[PDB]
């Protein structure tokens, strides 16, 4: 015949619960969330206050520093040591000009001396910071070629005419060669030469040694590959022509697989501040003392008022030092507790009857 | 021609053409920023799905353009969403131009940029790239999701097993699969009577021949009238049925003693008049004997009954008829001794008390629901004569009567007898005959031939020639046939009156019969004033002089007396606003003659409508199909409301098509009202089930699913606008492209679709036990535009939270990893944002579901798991260029999880606290009914409960 199939689905009788939110069931949930979130916020704020960091901005080292050691203005450095809340002890810097380099926009060497009154346990990250450098714009952030990242010897059209991510403005020079790392992302790299150690000023017998290995994810070496170009099909980008003046030849074409600072730079920072790891030390604790960092200024940042700096930290489990997560967990817990108390107050004031068939809108009129 | 027609029918839309322009703007006019090849997968997938559904419809037709109210309000909400998207694009373009104008930036150094003079050009290209960035703020899957929800709700209406009528083998087949949410806003029901509320199975009970009343029967409607009067029913009825059985036995004996009749079968004799056969012999004289003989001869001749064989008895005849009235008349005419057997090539052959003599039926003026009568012309042998036997409604026949050739005593006696029978509750007919001379008949026959042979609407020509020929008649009597209510119409009408629905009954049968059925089916009750609007002379002579003014006076008097209004556009504009079920317990009973006058002029129509907007019950009687349609159109146009029109027949067809939800009943008359209808139930009692359960559910479902859709789109598509602040509204995407497409495809669709398909506030048993929950749909409380705007505001606030919580976890030093390595790419910040957004919108849908079934919960859980699993599956493949290990790098960072949990809390705490404050201190009727259900006041009702079924177990309490 035509009788429909009787089944819990087609008759809409699926097994189910019907959660009515009465006070006796919601107020305990509110209080449970409140207590859990307040506990977690307290633990996060505790374990985050213990994070110590050192930030120094050295963009003004060519014009504000002298040839002898002088204190850094207070607007540049920012020390945070939890055991020492009142530790000013301003750092000092000294500019060692370099008259051979003819790139007078930024040249020389900024020597920075800081003093850490406590340790940094066994895993010390030295990043660099860049402010007001816009690496999130539409044309810039898409100007690279994943045929060259992945190792291929992409021809001119594969590199310049590709859809989406294509090194369009920097695809080929005048001579007819393909800029090897093409696009505005690789061409505009960060150029300062950070040192492979923190010179110990106090006792120069033991310098703190930093490395540039393991500063990027080990899984990035599946995506970045040594190029298969031929030193006659590639030239360096227009801004790598102080690093490779004679061009590319048999032994200088960069291996972008082990070049981990490149793999850090080709990951454009989403926002206006850019903090990229550049030196790590995963072996030794950094004991208290006065250290010295010899940065070799190369990268111009004053033509756009940008700042560049260092940021030495040990870190945390949740990243660096940021009071936000604990603050907002405490705020969430306190808001849930306040709403539970408010519902309890109004429910002991104007508490109505629950299953009252007399409160129905038709039994009242 | 499938594909071109389908693509045209689709790109008649603005979302489809918007996405086509997006594909062309990313490909042919490519600025460079897009993955153009796969940017079409959303559009291609949705157009493929729509083409498949159109193929389904075409196959179903291989096996009327009505739109619900929420569809029109949905178009308005779509327009508001596009206005918001344009405002976003405008702000983006303005701010990007303002920025590109500034004269010291990183781009004059490291981005090989120049000031393109009058940077308004770059601001313009920025607007046009923002239009492509916010491609998710467009409702693109909204229409396919609403069609999926509506088709699934209609499939459940079909596959419901409590809407299946096992006798006719007819499930409630929805003829329109897209207005199922109108059954939850139905406010008026315009119902026929004799096939809708009463089963069209007639038993001939009484008759009046030559002013003499015959027949005796104590029926259920008569018992109801006696109870209404006050006298006890069972005490009298026992004795009355005893006497009826005795009288029937004696009458069968006397019919057997009269003569030998072939088709006389006493096992189904329904006429019970002993005095009829007592007068057939000698009682009231030879004049009365001949009168009764001629009356029964007219009954056995004037009809359209076809004669066939019984498969059981080869001799027995079945008397199949298209009109149950004719069926009953011919059955009684054959029982009394005037058997109608066979139908020769000319006329009919009639057995008159044993002797067969053939008659000649020359013209059959067939019955029409607009003529309200029928007649046939038979030859009387000798110069032979003509006899026009005319049969139909009593008012029509009385209008078409002669003034000189009538006793005017039989006239008033038959009128009083028909009034008595109609008040008792029987369908009254009048039988009249015309003696025609040969010359008059020849004249009229040639007129009839030249009218029938004509093309170009022969109907009106036949009507005019019949109205000319039938103008002179002589009355010989009237009959009465009993019509029993359907099974469970009192219970269904009680449900539909509790639910706040006003039931109008548009009959074509007598005023007194309509009122009797109203009292019997609980449309009207005792202590109810029947504000009758009759324009009848007995009161016309006192009210005024001439009609079309007596009805105006009556409407104005009843208005100014019973309510404090008068017919005026001010009153009409004030009454358009209110939808409450009226109080006052009044009922209008307006005949068709007064309905014509009350519908003529605009001022009197306004008066009549303001009078009938009150008065819970209305009974329009002696109404033609045109007037049925006119009343429905009047109440649906003025005081714009939702109307349902239920019935069967060619007249209810015009009533059904002219209403929002027209329901047709598979009745004894052919299925002509089932075809031109939207649903098709087997009996009236299923209207309560259909309307309350399925329509209320479908209204609640769509009214919750649509704002939820706009909100879930807004969260995701506005986190991109928020990111624009931190790249100067330049047009770099915060999200991966697969994220941008899969969000509305897979990450968020099935929760809202299942909220629309499978959600139930309270189950069917409680929907029918507390039917007053329907009043919210009647009042339009579930779906406003204020509700959609509150949902969009919540989506905007939650988008703020979803973006600026990951942003605030980064902003300090951009180090969020446990091992100091970098996560600062905007695709990884977008993973943060997206995971928060998807889980919050899915948990919003879950918290706003009323019933947590395992199906809905399972697919909510799977939508969340799919976000996580697609990230884990697309990362680990190097085909994701810059996204190569976002899974292992992000899901392994405790900052991700800290942000995840507190941002989901902050997304859901405002709304959940508002819901808690509501459900505590201003609980709606459904929330109070659910708190009663939890404690178990509805624990003794069975699972499949229908209080509109006679053979149901009596409930415990
Ligand atoms: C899930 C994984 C992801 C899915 C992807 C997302 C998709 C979203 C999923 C949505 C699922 C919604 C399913 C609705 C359930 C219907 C049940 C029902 O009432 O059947 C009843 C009526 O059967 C019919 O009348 C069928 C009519 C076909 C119309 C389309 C039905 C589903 C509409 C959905 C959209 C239409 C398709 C649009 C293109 C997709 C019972 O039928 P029966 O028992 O067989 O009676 C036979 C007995 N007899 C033979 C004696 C008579
Ligand atoms: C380190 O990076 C620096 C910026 O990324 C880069 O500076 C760029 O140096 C090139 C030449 O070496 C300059 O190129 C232009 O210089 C002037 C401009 O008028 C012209 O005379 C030249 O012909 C050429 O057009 C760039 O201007 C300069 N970058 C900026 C922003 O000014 C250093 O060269 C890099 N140094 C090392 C050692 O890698
Ligand atoms: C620690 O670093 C200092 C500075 O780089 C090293 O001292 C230099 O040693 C070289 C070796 O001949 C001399 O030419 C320089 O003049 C020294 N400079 C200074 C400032 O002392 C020192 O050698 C390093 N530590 C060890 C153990 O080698
Ligand atoms: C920390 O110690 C590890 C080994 O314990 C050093 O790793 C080696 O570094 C040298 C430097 O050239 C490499 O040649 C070796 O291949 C490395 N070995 C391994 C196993 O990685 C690391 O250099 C030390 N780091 C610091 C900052 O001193
Ligand atoms: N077969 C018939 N022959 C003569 N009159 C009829 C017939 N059927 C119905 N009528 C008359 O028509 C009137 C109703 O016609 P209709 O418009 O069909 O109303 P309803 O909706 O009650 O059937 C009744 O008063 C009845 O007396
Ligand atoms: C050097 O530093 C001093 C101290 O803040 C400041 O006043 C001065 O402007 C700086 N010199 C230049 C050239 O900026
Ligand atoms: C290759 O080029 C580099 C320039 O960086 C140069 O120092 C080196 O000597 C060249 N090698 C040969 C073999 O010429
Ligand atoms: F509803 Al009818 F004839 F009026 F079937
Ligand atoms: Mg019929
Ligand atoms: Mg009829």
């Amino acid at each position: 015949n035509r009788r429909p199939k009787e089944d819990a689905f087609t008759q809409q009788r699926l097994a189910a619960i019907n959660p009515v939110l009465t006070p006796r069931t919601v107020l305990p949930l509110y209080l449970l969330i409140a207590v859990v979130f307040v506990i977690v916020g307290g633990c996060i704020l505790a374990q985050n206050s213990k994070v110590d960091e050192v930030t120094i901005y050295y963009q003004d080292c060519m014009t504000n520093a002298t040839s002898s050691w002088s204190d850094i203005p207070s607007e540049h450095w920012q020390f945070v040591f939890h055991k020492y809340k009142t530790y000013n002890t301003a750092p000092q810097w000294r500019f060692v000009d370099d008259e051979s380099d003819d790139f007078t926009k930024q040249r020389g060497t900024c020597q920075i001396r800081f003093t850490t009154p406590s340790d940094m346990k066994n895993n010390v990250y030295l990043n660099y910071v860049l402010e007001k450098f816009a690496a999130n714009h539409r044309r810039y952030v898409l100007s690279f070629s994943e045929d060259q990242i992945r190792g291929e010897d992409a021809s001119y059209e594969t590199v310049h005419d590709a859809t989406g991510i294509n090194c369009k403005p920097l695809s080929k020079n005048a001579d007819g060669k393909i800029y090897y790392p093409c696009g505005l992302i690789a061409n505009s790299m960060f150029n300062d030469t950070f040192p492979l150690q923190l010179t110990n000023v106090g006792d120069t017998s033991n310098n703190y040694s930093l490395t540039n290995k393991g500063i990027n994810w080990e899984s990035d070496k599946k995506r970045y590959k040594k190029t298969k170009y031929n030193y006659t099909q590639i030239a360096p980008p227009p801004y790598w022509e102080k690093m490779y003046p004679d061009g590319y030849n048999e032994t200088n074409i960069p291996d972008i697989q082990d070049w981990e600072e490149f793999q850090n730079w080709m990951r454009p920072g989403a926002f206006d501040k850019i903090t990229k790891l550049i030196r790590i030390n995963k072996n030794d604790t950094l004991p208290a003392g006065e250290y010295q960092l010899d940065i070799g200024l190369h990268w111009p940042v004053l033509e756009f008022n940008g700042k560049k700096g260092i940021y030495l930290t040990h870190g945390s489990h949740l990243g660096g030092r940021n009071p936000f997560l604990g603050i907002v967990y405490l705020i969430g817990g306190c808001i849930c507790a306040a709403m539970a108390l408010i519902l309890l107050t109004f429910w002991l004031f104007g508490g109505r009857k629950i299953a009252d068939a007399s409160s129905l809108s038709w039994n009242m009129k | 021609t499938f594909l071109p027609k389908n693509i045209l029918f689709q790109f008649h839309n603005f979302a489809n053409v918007y996405f086509l322009v997006l594909i062309i703007l990313g490909a042919f006019q490519i600025f460079g920023v897009t993955n153009p090849g796969l940017s079409a997968v959303p559009l291609v997938v949705i157009v493929i799905i729509t083409a498949i559904k159109d193929a389904i419809e075409d196959s179903r037709r291989t096996v009327p353009t009505k739109k619900s109210r929420i569809s029109r309000e949905l178009n308005f909400s779509v327009v508001i969403n596009f206005v918001l998207l344009f405002i976003l694009c405008f702000v983006s373009g303005i701010a990007n131009g303002v920025y590109y104008d500034k004269k010291g930036r990183s781009r004059f150094s490291y981005e090989f940029g120049t000031i393109a003079g009058s940077a308004a050009t770059n601001g313009f290209v920025s607007f046009w790239v923002a239009v492509i960035l916010y491609q998710s703020l467009v409702p693109i899957s909204l229409y396919i999701s609403v069609e999926i929800i509506k088709t699934a709700q209609a499939a459940f209406i079909y596959g419901d097993v409590l809407l299946y009528n096992a006798k006719l083998d007819y499930p409630c087949t929805p003829k329109s699969w897209n207005i199922s949410d109108d059954l939850g806003q139905v406010e008026y029901i315009f119902s026929d009577k004799t096939g809708t509320l009463t089963q069209n199975v007639m038993e001939f009970k009484k008759c009046t021949i030559n002013g003499v009343s015959y027949g005796r029967a104590y029926t259920e409607a008569l018992a109801g009238l006696r109870k209404r009067q006050g006298i006890d029913v069972e005490t009298e009825g026992r004795r009355e049925k005893a006497e009826i059985a005795k009288d029937r036995d004696t009458m069968i004996d006397e019919l057997r003693a009269l003569s030998g009749n072939s088709q006389f079968y006493p096992e189904e004799v329904t006429f019970v008049s002993k005095e009829f056969v007592r007068d057939l012999k000698g009682a009231s004289g030879e004049v009365q004997q001949r009168c009764c003989e001629h009356f029964m001869l007219a009954l056995a001749l004037c009809h359209s009954v076809l004669v066939e064989a019984n498969p059981d008895n080869p001799k027995k005849l079945d008397l199949k008829a298209q009109s149950p009235d004719e069926a009953a008349l011919v059955a009684t005419a054959r029982d009394v001794g005037f058997s109608f057997v066979g139908k020769t090539k000319k006329g009919l052959i009639i057995e008159m008390q044993g002797i067969q003599k053939e008659f000649e039926i020359l013209n059959i003026l067939e019955f029409n629901s607009s003529r309200k009568r029928m007649s046939c012309i038979v030859k009387i042998p000798g110069e032979p004569r003509a006899l026009l036997i005319c049969k139909g409604a009593d008012s029509i026949i009385y209008s078409r009567l002669s003034r000189q050739s009538n006793s005017e005593a039989i006239l008033e006696k038959t009128a009083l007898h028909l009034e008595q029978y109609a008040t008792e509750g029987l369908r009254t007919l009048c039988i009249a005959q015309r003696e025609l001379s040969w010359s008059e008949y020849e004249k009229w026959n040639e007129k009839y031939d030249i009218a029938a042979a004509s093309l170009a609407n022969r109907e009106d020509e036949l009507e005019v020639v019949a109205d000319s020929i039938e103008r002179e008649l002589i009355l010989l009597g009237g009959t009465a046939i009993e019509d029993r209510l359907q099974d469970g119409v009192p219970d269904c009408i009680e449900l539909l009156a509790e639910a706040g629905i006003k039931l109008w009954v548009l009959t074509g049968d007598k005023v007194e019969t309509a009122i009797n059925i109203g009292f019997s089916c609980n449309l009207l009750n005792n202590e109810m004033e029947l504000l009758v609007i009759k324009t009848t002379g007995d009161d016309v002579k006192e009210f005024g002089s001439e009609p079309s003014e007596i009805v105006d006076a009556l409407l104005s008097k009843y208005l100014k007396e019973y309510f404090n209004l008068t017919g005026s556009e001010e009153e009409i504009f004030e009454a358009k606003k209110d939808h409450e079920f009226p109080k006052g317990n009044y009922a209008i009973v307006i005949d068709g003659d007064a309905l014509k006058l009350a519908l003529y002029g605009e001022d009197i129509r306004r008066k009549f409508l303001l009078l009938c907007k009150n008065c819970r019950a209305v009974l329009c009687c002696r109404v033609s199909p045109s007037q049925k349609a006119a009343v429905v159109k009047l109440v649906k146009d003025s005081l714009d409301v939702m109307t349902l029109a239920i019935g069967d027949g060619s007249n209810d067809v015009a009533m059904i098509q002219s209403a929002d939800v027209g329901i047709g009943i598979a009745g004894e008359e052919g299925r002509q009202a089932v075809m031109c209808s939207d649903y098709a139930i087997g009996q009236f009692r299923y209207l309560a089930r259909l309307v309350l359960v399925h329509g209320r559910w479908s209204y609640k479902r769509l009214a919750e699913m649509i704002p939820e859709f706009f909100y879930k789109n807004m969260i995701f598509a506005l986190a991109l606008f928020w990111y624009g602040i931190y790249n100067d509204f330049d047009g770099s995407y915060l999200y991966e492209y697969t994220y941008m497409m899969f969000y509305n495809l897979a990450f968020t669709s099935l929760p809202v679709i299942f909220l629309g398909i499978l959600d139930q506030d309270v189950n069917d048993t409680i929907s029918l036990v507390v039917p007053q929950l329907y009043r919210v749909g009647i009042l339009r409380k579930e779906w406003n535009q204020r509700k959609f705007l509150w949902y969009m505001l919540d989506g905007l606030y939650q988008s703020i939270i979803c973006f600026f919580f990951p942003y605030l976890v980064y902003h300090k030093n951009m180090i969020v990893t446990s091992n100091g390595l970098g996560l600062d790419h905007r695709y990884f910040v977008g993973v943060y944002v997206t995971t928060i957004a998807v889980i919050s919108c899915n948990t919003y849908v879950l918290l706003h579901q009323y019933r947590w079934d395992w199906f809905s919960g399972l697919f909510i859980a799977l939508s969340c798991l799919v976000v996580f699993a697609w990230t884990g599956i697309w990362s680990s493949a190097i085909a994701s260029r810059e996204f190569f290990k976002a899974a292992a790098r992000i899901y392994g960072a405790p900052s991700f999880w800290a942000v995840f949990f507190v941002a989901v809390l902050f997304c859901l705490l405002p709304r959940f606290t508002y819901d808690s404050f509501q459900k505590f201190f201003y609980p709606t009727d459904v929330e109070i009914v659910r708190e009663m259900w939890q404690h178990g006041h509805f624990d003794h009702y069975p699972p499949g409960y229908d209080p509109t079924d006679p053979n149901r177990p009596k409930v415990t309490k």
